[PDB]
């Protein structure tokens, strides 16, 4: 075993969730920060994690839920601050494609390992 | 095994809903009222489902909480009550 940021495994779960939702018809719009400021990346990560739970609840699918659960545990293992940041509900609502693309963008900021 | 349909949805505080279909398995969505926003992490989806013991159907209770728009909590300050 060698040491690799947990966030690498988060991207692998996002890829998996994206693949799994492709069959289904999940049509929630979700709060999306597509341009995270480094000074607010914890606040932004927290929003992504919250909204990810909506994808799971609305899917009603065991595998999506397991994969969301695995992601959130990894991410919380990687967290635990910041000021002047937007609340989640101030963010644009975007479709699931755009949401997940932006999720990948920010997970990538945290591999640095920022 | 009849033409099972759901009754009107229950009210959600600070939300309204316009049902396109009352048929079994129909998926509908509450929408937060003007100046309110879906709380992050909560879902506005409600589904018509079957009490498969009694053959009546009901709308699932959404996890939706509509909260005051943070844009306005900050930029349009106001009393409570």
């Amino acid at each position: 075993a060698m040491a690799i940021s947990n966030w690498v495994n988060v991207i692998s779960d996002l890829k998996k969730i994206e693949d799994l939702i492709q069959s289904m018809h999940i049509d929630a719009t979700l709060y999306t920060e597509s341009d995270v400021h480094p000074s607010c990346k914890v606040t932004a990560m927290k929003c992504f994690l919250l909204e990810l739970q909506v994808i799971s609840l609305e899917s009603g699918d065991a595998s999506i839920h397991d994969t969301v659960e695995n992601l959130i545990i990894l991410a919380n293992n990687s967290l635990s601050t910041e000021s002047g940041c937007k609340e989640c509900e101030e963010l644009e609502e975007k479709n699931i494609k755009e949401f997940l693309q932006s999720f990948v963008h920010i997970v990538q900021m945290f591999i640095n390992t920022s | 095994a009849i033409s099972i349909t759901c009754p009107p949805p229950m009210s959600v505080e600070h939300a309204d809903i316009w049902v396109k279909s009352y048929s079994l398995y129909s998926r509908e969505r509450y929408i937060c009222n003007s100046g309110f926003k879906r709380k992050a992490g909560t879902s506005s989806l409600t589904e018509c489902v079957l009490n498969k013991a009694t053959n009546v159907a009901h709308w699932t209770t959404p996890s939706l909480k509509c909260i005051r728009d943070p844009a306005l909590v900050h930029q349009r300050p106001a009393p409570p009550s």
